[PDB]
């Protein structure tokens, strides 16, 4: 279920980064530390928002109507 | 009104059990070797240390509610640098030619031994400590 | 079976059950709107006035103590010494 | 039997689903009727 | 020689070996198998952990939305855990996970979280921390043989 | 469900106002004021102030339950001197402090690059 | 029936607790959508239409509201549906059920109910949220926590009820029980915690904090104590304020192993007008202890002024708790480097021991102890080594925890930890064990497959020497699980095997009661005690005093109370009495003291008769030792000058107090023999205490100040009496099972299956024995 | 074992003595046993205590145990109570248990919690064998309205 | 619906240790970190000694870590990982290494004078929540009254109020008895 | 030039280092606060929902959407609906947007903050409008649509507190400290062996003196300068929280003068 919207801790608006993140991955086959130090995650309130995310919409969105 | 008590002493002994702010200080006073003292200080304060010739005076003047500025520029029982309030509970026979006396400053304690003092030391609680130099 | 005024051996106080006992009955009465026997000092509640009419031995109500044989010994409220 | 549970008692009950490993504790699950 | 910092074990005097352990961590069950560190805890409060997780929330079935049963518990955002066990993996715990990674401190605070009550940060509570979805469903039909 | 409106931690409900002064009895030239709809922020805040002035006795704050936004400050002032006056001078004080840290900080915020 | 088992429960609530530190000991938090549900039939009255009406107005749905309006003739007027709710013109004779508001009072219980102290009475006071809110300190007597317990609210519907409620059962009256005869509810958690801090003599305040400290205790005098120190900086010390919120004229003395009227290390207790003048505040002197702070300021400040001194203590002490923070990490279950060395060996030839004496059995040069097996004799050589080595690795461990170490100080200040945790977590688990033994054979010969038959070592048999902190081999980590496990099946049995002794006892003693004669019978009438306790009195008013008179040598015993007029020596010297140079001599006095002195030791003789221990402390009525410094600083007596008082004063007075106390009344031979029966040991403590020498060399008091204690002792005795109508027979059974709810763990039958063994009056006994001497 | 006793100065003195402990009972042949106390002699089987020192004696011990039970966790209880359990469990001669002996009874009456939905032939034969309830009893007194003889209802209050 | 999580609340971490919320506190209230970290969860250190639960410890400390620096923290339960080795690490990332962090009181501003025990841990959220148990009959004209309470009442002496309880409203009737035959046959 | 005054180390569009000297540490806490839970903000806070075939609920997606951060700069301006005269809500006290959304492609559709569509008159005030600091500009990522669902939504954003709900929080998270070096003993540290090795060094040590083996105890010494850094969410501009903070604190002490002028 969808990246949190604001992480609950700090309210750091973090919803705008998946993505972003998820390339920061692949692509430039990053270490998810770098990754999100770069993405301007620094405190690990903001860090454990990410990094522990399942993004799960995804196979909800599989189910077909 | 008044002054209760007026010596100097030389420190023996600054113990330190745990307690970064508080030691137990025995000193042994200048001239009669009957008269000894026991004592808690704030060596954070008012550090203390070995054979320091302290001077000590108690007294019970300069309850009501307690206030603190103004007479900053009117009484200055200042003369002095340490200076405590306390409670006074026992007097106890140290058996002899030598009478004890226990003071209680919040928790800080206190021991003093000598004999003339049963005319100088109240009977009741309030007794500064006044220490100097 | 009854027991003269005298030879009642029983406590000469009230216990906490007695006392207990009266304020709620005496409280009871108050708030059915019975005539009080004290004079308020401005108090509304009628426990807190029954504590005051029992404080002021004005109570005209009898303890009557069964013993367990079945005779039994009668103390008015006003004699039974309240101190608890 | 496989609704009630009673063979002929307890055995056969509602699949757990509160989390999906309750659930597969579930189906690990065993009983004993019933000298230590 | 030896890292003090671990734990003492005992020797391999032994020259009849006929089988060797996959893993030892292999002989806890499911409920077990998810807590961290279950080894460097007292014995019998493995067992209540083990009791509470099937008390525990979150993601059940990727296809809840699609299923019609007598409540369920969908947490608004399930969160793999930081700490882990090799063994989560084949139970697909980080798929479906129970649970939420939250900023926890030890201390002794307004009085307000003594004889196991705790004190929570209203204002994470407000940005989605451990909301739930509840979902109950009631159920009937038609007569009988009349 | 047995959860009060949060707007109800800043907003006066009906028949409550910011202050309430009540004359203290324990000691002579005390008082008690009840700040409705605040918390710690003003609380400490004045407190901290109201101990700046040398004629200010006694001065502290509590806030009772944290489940009710409101609190309590008890002043008192040397004879002659309204702990009321004690509590607009701290007030003002407060005030013109925030005045100076808020144009010294626009200031400084002007000659930064980026 | 279905109405007796209060299957059909009205007006009540249930939910969840949760701690409040801001509710008084007394209050019970209730949310307000409960209040609005649970009402109160109140008629209307010249004293109340106003508030009434106001009410009627506010509603069912608006908190100090109402539902339902009775009139005269029995009508129900439903506020809720009624084309006139917003009239209705209250009268007096009416009835209107209002909302249940603060301090109402109202019977509250957690399950079980094996009490009293699980069922008290609380004073409203509504809440927002939706759980029943109450003061920590109330949280043993109920044995609740907050880890989602249920609680039941119970609210009474007559007057008679409530007053039954508030003037029986509420909590601050049940402060100190009957049944442990000590005070029932102490000061705990963070509160028990904080107050130690708060107390060290490092501890300083400086003013910004006194002051609001000093406001956070209510019943405060806005008195600002003067600093203990005023020198370059007025600071104050945490004992200094944190006496504030004790009251005055409370006194109490400790002296724990090494204490000294100079406490070197802040040992023991000293509070002297309610201020504290030496010792850290911990668990000895705030908890739920026999000579306590609480225990005392209830039987001597009263009840409803101790309850609030839980309020004031955990008001200031939490406070301050506040804004210093307590916490606890991994850091603190470290040991250092060299202490994990010296255990890492202790064990080490812990295991030489046990292997040696394995050599010497294999040898056969084990000699089996008396009735013992060679085999069972190893085992218990075995368990004792390995017992031994993980206790002596854990006073290591125990040792190096710095004053900081946070778990060191839970445990110094006495909320929750104790050795064995720091042991197991820190330094070494233990052996693990299984019906009384090491891990068995299950498998054949041996205790896993990953070992060889005939391995009697502690590493096959069930020994863990890691611990916590290092973590278990897998090894370790099952029989440890075997371990843990009987842990949990005897558990649930002790659980249930006493639930049901617990509920067996109250059967059996239901019915009986004190009766007015001061008896104790059942319901047919039948006598089981002549007088209750054997003494009348009741176990809340009793206290356990030292009776001086048994111990000593006999010529200490003579110093001490033998007086001899006619005799320059042993006579009083006129300092402690004005007449006492012109009574050096008096025949007809001596003959008096000579009686006295006579008394005095046929009760030592009697006492010495009675408990052959030699023991001295003994619970019995009236603190009489507090009494007396209740004269000392009360009437501000000086050990300088002689007394007024005669020695006829004493003697005379002493003997006629006796006259007084008084259990019974009966006019008649036997009756009185009974009354003399009942206070003979009392008596015996008493003479001990106000004998001539004492009241004038021991505690210089005067004429006045002793014919004021007499009174008092009188007055304090009476008020100890058991009341008829005490239903002993429920106290008795609960004041056995509840303690005994506890119980939960050399070779003899204990716990449970002990109890269970005797209440059941079993013939077949599991651990027989006879003891010759 | 260690024992504290009058020294001829008058202080008590730790004057340790040899003492037997046995795993099985004989009460009545060891007493007679010669060397031996037969004064001090214990086990901690009342029922046999009973039996050979008389009802008072077993009174004595089966305080004596049920005290140690408690004793044992450290706990303390006052004297009174377990006192008044021990009595209870003897006033009849006998050693009585009270983890229910009879099945009907150890001390109600004809009413309370009229169990077994048979106030039905309870009734029936209550009224054959003319049965006296005493109505001491709490839910009996409840049936009628009334309060129990207990505490608060141990009296009439009057005018 | 959508429960949001309330005071009553039951959660838990993976460490056999429940507890309820009783209360909760806004971000400005909630003590904090210099780096300006705030608490989501604040449980109390009186619950750790007791129940020799030192994984919790371990795991905390040990995710404090995988969340600073990415990784996800092996806490299998047999493996070589260390709280020395842990802490290794940790301090690397410029923490002091046991967990401890100097924190500041929401109210005041000014220092804790001890450190916290502050970092991530697993919380579980338990069913069965307060708005779901708050059940409260009053019908005027657990949570049943058993011989348990009863005793209790007994215990107390509160006589009254076990007639007011155990009783049915059912209005007290008033007879005429006959002091001879207890029959009701008195014509009044 | 006055008492509270300002060094900054650092700044930008999100943060902002500063020295705050010559403050009680009373005031330096407050105005901290005052900025975590006292600043006006503009936050979506009703949600009407047409059509949602998506796979998350009504309440979930709202939730986000009151989440979603929005201009505020030209908020002291627009009204509290609780104070507005109008009948709900209007032009003068709130700002409605509309999200339609439909998963027309089979490669998932996205649905971002940058769909939003204010439909009300902003009034040429800057207020309102999906704050967007993305690289490929799609401020939040709002929902995910499959094949062929759907979405329609309309917003009303309003003028809000964090105190009410911690979405109207325009400021983040906030460093803070003051006396690097223990020298005004707030602190007791908690050693193992070493304290002052075991414990990490603050970067603020550097801009303050250390404290010199011998000296005694100053006593006198209290908190002053606190070393503080402002995140801002973007709803506000840095600078500007820090500001408006300082006014709404300066406000709220100024309606105390005029309460007991009305009394
Ligand atoms: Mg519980
Ligand atoms: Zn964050
Ligand atoms: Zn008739
Ligand atoms: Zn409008």
């Amino acid at each position: 279920m969808i990246v949190p919207v604001r992480c609950f801790s700090c309210g750091k608006v973090v919803g705008d980064k998946w993505e972003s993140y998820l390339n920061l991955l692949q692509e430039d086959e990053l270490d998810e530390g770098t990754a999100l130090s770069r993405l301007g995650l620094k405190r690990y309130c903001c860090r454990r928002m990410i990094l522990t995310h399942v993004d799960l919409i995804e196979k909800f969105l599989r189910y077909n109507p | 009104s008044n002054t209760l008590f007026d010596d100097i002493f030389q420190v023996s002994e600054v113990d330190p059990g745990r307690y970064n702010k508080v030691c137990r200080i025995e000193a042994a006073s200048t001239t009669q070797d009957q008269c000894k003292l026991t004592l808690d200080i704030n060596v954070e304060l008012f550090p203390v240390a070995a054979q320091d010739s302290l001077t000590v005076t108690i007294a019970s003047s300069l309850t009501r509610s307690w206030r603190p500025p103004q007479a900053g520029d009117r009484s200055l029982a200042d003369d002095y640098d340490y200076v405590m309030y306390g409670t006074a509970y026992k007097f106890e026979e140290v058996s002899k030619d030598l009478i004890a006396v226990y003071y209680s400053f919040g928790g800080l304690l206190m021991r003093l031994e000598g004999n003339y003092r049963n005319l100088n030391n109240l009977k009741q609680e309030n007794a500064y400590l006044l220490i100097r130099r | 079976k009854a027991i003269p005024k005298d030879q009642r051996a029983t406590t000469p106080y009230m216990t906490k059950y007695e006392r207990a006992r009266i304020l709620g009955t005496r409280a009871l009465q108050i708030s059915m709107n019975a005539p009080v026997f004290v004079d308020l000092e401005g108090e509304t509640d009628p426990l807190r006035i029954a504590m005051k009419e029992l404080a002021e031995k004005k109570i005209p109500l009898v303890i009557r103590r069964y013993l367990p044989d079945g005779s039994f010994e009668d103390w008015s409220v006003e004699e039974l010494i309240v101190d608890l | 039997a496989l609704a009630t549970g009673n063979w002929g008692a307890g055995v056969s009950q509602v699949l757990n689903r509160y989390t999906y490993s309750s659930t597969l504790s579930h189906l690990r699950r065993t009983n004993t009727p019933i000298a230590k | 020689d030896v890292d003090p910092a671990k734990r003492i074990r005992v020797s391999h005097h032994a020259t009849t070996f006929t089988h060797c352990e996959i893993h030892p961590s292999m002989i806890l069950g499911v409920a077990a198998s998810i807590i961290p560190f279950p080894d460097h805890n007292q014995s019998p409060r493995n067992t209540y952990q083990s009791a509470m997780g099937k008390q525990a929330m979150g993601v059940f079935l990727t296809n809840y939305n699609v299923r019609m049963d007598t409540m369920a518990n969908i947490l608004y955002y399930p969160q793999k855990p930081l700490g882990t066990t090799r063994a989560m993996e084949y139970l697909k715990f980080r798929e479906l996970p129970a649970g939420q990674n939250a900023i926890v401190a030890i201390a002794c605070y307004s009085g307000y979280n003594q004889e196991d009550s705790m004190i929570m940060n209203q204002s994470s509570i407000d940005r989605g921390l451990f909301r739930s979805l509840f979902f109950r469903s009631y159920m009937d039909q038609e007569k009988k043989y009349g | 469900m047995n959860a009060p409106d949060r707007f109800e931690l800043f907003l006066l409900g009906e028949g409550e106002s910011k202050l309430k002064i009540d004359p203290d009895t324990k000691a002579p030239n005390a008082v008690v004021i009840t700040f409705e709809k605040e918390d710690h922020t003003l609380g400490n805040l004045i407190r901290a102030e109201l101990l700046n002035d040398r004629k200010v006795l006694f001065a502290a704050y509590k806030v009772e339950h944290p489940f009710f936004a409101r609190f309590k400050l008890r002043i008192q002032t040397t004879e002659g001197y309204d702990p009321k006056d004690a509590l607009k001078n701290a007030c003002n004080s407060i005030i013109n402090k925030l005045g100076a840290l808020k144009t010294n900080f626009e200031t400084e915020w002007n000659l930064q690059t980026l | 029936r279905g109405n007796l088992m209060g299957k059909r429960v009205d007006f009540s609530a249930r939910t969840v607790i949760s701690g409040d530190p801001n509710l008084e000991l007394d209050q019970v938090g209730v949310p307000k959508s409960i209040a609005k549900t649970l009402t109160y039939p109140e008629v209307v009255t010249p004293y109340n239409i106003d508030r009434l009406t106001q009410l009627v107005r506010n509603g069912p749905n608006e908190h100090p509201g109402a539902k339902y309006v009775i009139r005269d003739s029995g009508d129900r007027i439903d506020l809720r549906y009624s084309k006139r709710a917003g009239d209705i013109q209250l009268q007096y004779g009416w009835k209107v059920e209002r909302h249940i508001m603060d301090n109402d009072p109202v019977l509250f219980n957690r399950q079980p109910s094996l009490h009293k102290m699980s069922m008290m009475a609380h004073r409203v006071k509504v809440i927002p949220y939706s759980t029943f809110r109450l003061n920590l300190s109330v949280t043993s007597p109920y044995n609740a926590d907050f880890d989602g317990d249920e609680m039941n609210l119970h609210v009474p519907q007559s007057e008679e009820t409530r007053a039954e409620l508030s003037q029986l059962c509420a909590v601050p009256l049940q402060i100190v029980s009957p049944q442990s005869n000590k005070p029932c509810m102490g000061i705990v958690q963070d509160t028990l915690c904080g107050i130690r801090k708060l107390t060290l003599r490092d501890t300083f305040i400086e003013l910004d904090q006194v002051l609001n400290m000093l406001y956070w205790v209510p019943d405060w005098d806005g008195v600002i104590p003067t600093p203990a120190i005023i020198k370059p900086k007025p600071l104050w010390s945490g004992k200094q304020i944190l006496s504030v919120a004790i009251p005055n004229g409370i006194h109490l003395q400790r002296f724990d192993e090494g204490t000294t009227l100079l406490s070197p290390k802040d040992n023991g207790m000293l509070i002297i007008d309610g201020q504290i003048i030496f010792g850290v505040v911990e668990k000895k002197t705030v908890g739920s202890s026999n000579g306590g702070l609480i225990h005392v300021v209830t039987r001597e400040k009263g009840p409803q002024v101790c309850a609030k001194l839980f309020g004031n203590i955990q008001k200031v002490v939490n406070f301050w708790l506040l804004h210093n923070g307590f916490s606890t990490g991994i850091g603190d279950t470290i040991a250092d480097g060299p202490t994990m060395r010296e255990i890492t060996e202790t064990i080490a030839e812990a295991k030489k021991k046990v292997l040696d004496v394995t050599k010497e059995a294999q040898a056969n040069l084990l000699t089996a102890k008396h009735g013992m097996t060679l085999r069972e004799s190893f085992e218990d050589n075995v368990v004792r080594f390995l017992n031994e080595a993980r206790d002596k690795a854990g006073r290591l461990a125990e040792v190096n925890l710095k004053d900081l170490n946070n778990v060191k100080q839970m445990v110094m200040a006495g909320s929750k930890g104790s050795f064995i945790n720091i042991a197991q977590m820190s330094a070494c688990v233990g052996q693990q064990s299984v019906e009384g033994k090491r891990i068995a054979f299950g498998f054949v010969d041996r205790t896993l497959p990953h070992f060889s038959k005939d391995d009697y070592s502690p590493e096959s048999k069930g020994f863990v020497e890691n611990s916590y902190l290092r973590g278990l081999t897998p090894q370790e980590f099952f029989f440890h699980a075997m371990g843990g496990r009987e842990g949990l099946i005897d558990t649930a049995v002790k659980t249930a095997e006493t639930g049901y002794i617990q509920r067996r006892l109250v059967k059996a003693l239901e019915d009986i009661m004190v009766h007015y004669d001061n008896t104790t019978r059942n319901s047919l009438g039948n006598v089981i005690q002549f007088i209750y306790g054997e003494d009348g009195m009741d176990a809340a008013h009793i206290e356990k005093q030292s009776l001086d008179t048994i111990g000593g040598s006999d010529a200490a015993f003579e110093k001490r109370y033998r007086v001899d007029l006619l005799n320059t020596d042993h006579t009083l010297d006129p300092s402690l009495l004005e007449s006492g140079s012109e009574i050096l001599g008096d025949l007809k006095l001596q003959v008096l003291l000579d009686e006295e002195y006579k008394q005095l030791v046929k009760d030592r003789k009697f006492l010495r008769e009675v408990f052959v221990d030699g023991e001295a402390n003994w619970p019995l009525p009236v603190n009489i030792r507090r009494i007396i410094q209740n004269a000392q600083q009360t009437f501000h007596i000086d050990h300088t000058k002689p007394s007024d008082l005669t020695i006829k004063d004493i003697v005379l007075g002493v003997k006629d107090l006796q006259e007084n106390l008084l259990v019974l009344r009966g006019k008649n031979e036997i009756i009185q023999n009974a009354q003399r029966d009942a206070v003979t040991l009392f008596c015996c403590l008493l003479r001990s205490r106000l004998a001539t020498r004492r009241v004038l060399q021991e505690y210089r008091l005067t004429k006045q100040a002793f014919d004021w204690v007499l009174s008092n002792i009188e007055a304090q005795f009476l008020r100890s009496v058991v009341h008829p109508g005490e239903m002993v027979g429920v106290l008795a059974a609960q004041s056995i099972g509840e303690p005994a709810t506890q119980m939960t763990l050399k070779k003899v039958t204990s716990g449970v299956p002990r109890l269970k063994e005797i209440l059941n009056v079993a013939k077949n006994m599991k651990t027989p024995s006879l003891t010759v001497y | 074992y260690d024992r504290k006793v009058p020294s001829p100065t008058g202080e008590y003195v730790k004057e340790p003595e040899w003492v037997l402990e046995t795993d099985g009972v004989n009460l009545s042949e060891v007493m007679t046993v010669p060397g031996i106390d037969p004064t001090r002699i214990y086990t901690n089987s009342f029922i046999d205590i009973m039996e050979v020192l008389g009802i008072e004696a077993g009174r004595a011990a089966l305080y004596k145990e049920v005290y140690n039970v408690i004793a044992s966790d450290g706990s303390y209880v006052n004297y009174r109570h377990m006192a008044l359990l021990v009595d209870v469990m003897t006033t009849q001669g006998g050693l009585t248990s009270v983890t229910r002996h009879g099945f009907n009874r150890s001390n109600t009456g004809a009413l309370m919690r009229c169990s077994f939905e048979e106030t039905v032939e309870i009734l029936f034969e209550a009224g054959a064998s003319a049965e006296l309830d005493d109505c001491r009893g709490v839910s009996e007194n409840v049936i009628l309205g009334q309060m129990a003889p207990i505490g608060t209802g141990a009296f009439d209050v009057m005018i | 619906t959508t429960k949001i999580p309330q005071i009553g609340d039951k959660f838990a971490s993976r460490h056999g240790q429940k507890g309820t919320i009783g209360i909760t506190y806004r971000r400005e209230d909630m003590p904090f970190t210099a780096e300006g970290i705030v608490p989501d969860l604040i449980i109390n250190p009186h619950a750790i000694p007791s129940r020799m639960t030192v994984a919790h410890l371990i795991e905390c400390l040990l995710s404090k870590v995988a969340a600073l620096s990415g990784n996800e923290g092996d806490a299998s339960p047999f493996t070589d990982i260390t709280v020395e080795g842990i802490s290794k690490l940790l301090r690397e990332h410029g923490y002091q290494s046991r967990g401890f962090e100097v924190m500041y009181n929401g109210h005041t501003g000014k220092k804790l004078m001890a450190q916290i025990f502050f970092g991530p841990t697993y919380y579980q959220r338990l069913r069965h929540m307060v708005d779901d148990k708050i059940h409260a009959r009053a019908r005027g004209p657990g949570l049943r009254f058993g011989e348990m309470e009863r005793d209790c009442m007994i215990a107390h002496g509160a006589a009254s109020f076990l007639k007011e309880r155990l009783m049915e409203a059912s209005d007290a009737f008033r007879v005429h008895i006959c002091g001879i035959c207890g029959l009701m046959t008195v014509i009044a | 030039e006055e008492g509270p005054q300002v060094k900054i180390r650092e700044a930008s569009k999100d943060n902002v280092d500063f020295i705050l000297s010559n403050v009680d540490l009373a005031m330096a806490n407050s105005l901290r606060r005052v900025m975590i839970a006292e600043i006006p903000t503009l936050a979506i806070d009703s949600v009407e929902v047409e059509t949602n075939t998506t796979v998350l609920a009504d309440e979930f997606i709202a939730h986000r959407l009151g989440l979603i951060p929005l201009q505020s700069m030209d908020i002291e301006q627009l009204e509290y609906s609780r104070d507005c005269f109008c009948e709900d809500h209007c032009d003068k006290c709130s700002v409605v947007l509309t999200l339609q959304a439909f998963g027309e492609s089979e490669s998932t559709t996205n649905v971002y903050s940058k769909d939003l569509v204010i439909v009300s008159n902003l009034m040429g005030r800057n207020i309102g409008h999906p704050i967007i600091q993305d690289k490929e500009g799609n401020g939040v990522l709002i929902c995910k649509l499959r094949k062929g669902q759907e979405l329609k939504l309309t917003c009303v954003a309003k003028k809000g507190i964090a105190k009410e709900h911690a979405k109207w929080g325009p400021a983040a998270a906030i460093e803070f400290e003051y006396d690097p070096w223990n020298k005004l003993k707030h602190t007791d540290y908690w050693y193992e062996q070493d304290s002052a090795k075991e414990w990490p060094q603050s970067k603020n040590c550097e801009y303050e003196d250390p404290p010199n083996e011998g000296d005694p105890f100053d006593y006198k010494a209290q908190a002053d300068t606190f070393y503080m850094n402002v995140e801002s969410v973007g709803s506000i501009p840095v600078d500007q929280v820090v500001v408006r903070g300082i006014d709404t604190l300066q406000k709220k002490v100024a309606s105390i003068l005029l309460a007991l002028t009305q009394m």
